[PDB]
């Protein structure tokens, strides 16, 4: 288990098998005095380069627990197109409402 | 900043060339006009955000 | 069961074991003529300072039985988060309709 008053611990998959909703809770329940004495190896702001890994990935385990409620994502613009020559290629603007029914 | 996230260049610019100058006609011209001297341009913590 | 035409009666626990509810026709039934024979020891203006001490603490006892009724008190206002290193601190505005059904 991550723990958030020690920088050395703070990981991307010990943050990513957690979900996004108890990661919330988990950062404000945190102590709000630090433990300094184990610091992470790539500087304290590198503490900050690797969370930042670590939503970003449990976006996309969000994402797939809401992959059977929207619809499939098209591309957004044109240029990207299988058989382009004979008919050309399309971009959506991405601005309906994605939901199953 | 490209529409197309496929077609990424080093040097190349995939703006117009009056994509530049209409940016310097906004905020120099238009916007001192609209804030009368009470604006600001902030460095971003992206790290935060 | 303080009686509030004499004012050496009114405690804080005298108030606060009173209900909310109670309180009110308690105090709209009390007699006009005031009795000057056992004044308060703190004076007449310490009667009037031992009678606040009652209600407000029935503010959070009240805040008790409406407590299944809201939601917790998040914080409202700055410089209140645990890992402040990472993310910052919020404050909600509380404009929304704080109603648990």
């Amino acid at each position: 288990a991550p723990q958030f008053h020690r920088p050395s611990t703070i990981t991307a998959d010990n943050v990513r098998a957690l979900g996004m909703r108890g990661l919330v809770l988990a950062t404000n329940n945190a102590q709000f005095i630090m433990d300094n004495s184990y610091p992470h190896p790539h500087g304290t702001q590198g503490a900050v380069r690797e969370f930042l890994r670590g939503q970003a990935a449990a976006l996309t385990d969000l994402g797939v627990t809401h992959a059977n409620n929207t619809f499939a994502p098209q591309p957004m613009f044109a240029g990207d197109a299988a058989a382009e020559w004979l008919r050309p290629s399309f971009g959506l603007k991405r601005t309906y409402s994605p939901f199953v029914v | 900043t490209q529409a197309r996230a496929a077609d990424a260049a080093d040097d190349r610019p995939h703006r117009p060339a009056d994509w530049t100058v209409h940016h310097k006609i906004y905020y120099y011209v238009l916007v001192p006009a609209f804030s009368r001297g009470r604006c600001c341009t902030a460095g971003v913590r992206f790290d935060r955000v």
